[PDB]
């Protein structure tokens, strides 16, 4: 299942990962494409951040969804 | 003066120092700098927070 991940630049980036998937490999996957660290990684779904240990099933994240990754907040 | 924004979609805060704001609503400006490109500061019902991409039209 292909999945879109946004960010605050405009720069959107496909990734395929399944319902089973966790997060935290979600972020693993993103690191190896885009680099950016997992530790950086804020994934924004729903309204409700992601949770690392969770899994896209938890969140009734289904295929062609969008997730705000939000890098670096200076503001709040 | 008076600077002010409209909400045009719903978001939801994920943090405690974030914002919520609602389709209909009413944003006030802070601060058009936040040291993150593509947030905003703005104050809400006593709460301040950012949101993502620009969630808010300066009206005023």
């Amino acid at each position: 299942m292909q999945i879109f991940v946004k960010t605050l630049t405009g720069k959107t980036i496909t990734l395929e990962v399944e319902p089973s998937d966790t997060i935290e490999n979600v972020k693993a996957k993103i690191q190896d494409k885009e680099g950016i660290p997992p530790d950086q990684q804020r994934l924004i779904f729903a309204g409700k951040q992601l949770e690392d240990g969770r899994t896209l099933s938890d969140y009734n994240i289904q295929k062609e969804s969008t997730l705000h990754l939000v890098l670096r907040l200076r503001g709040g | 003066a008076k600077e002010y924004c409209r909400t045009l979609f719903p978001y939801t805060g994920t943090n405690e120092d974030e914002l919520t704001f609602r389709e209909g609503e009413i944003i006030h400006l802070i601060s058009k700098e936040t040291g993150e490109a593509g947030w905003w500061k703005g104050e809400l019902n006593g709460k301040e927070g950012v949101f993502p991409d620009n969630f808010a039209v300066q009206i005023s």
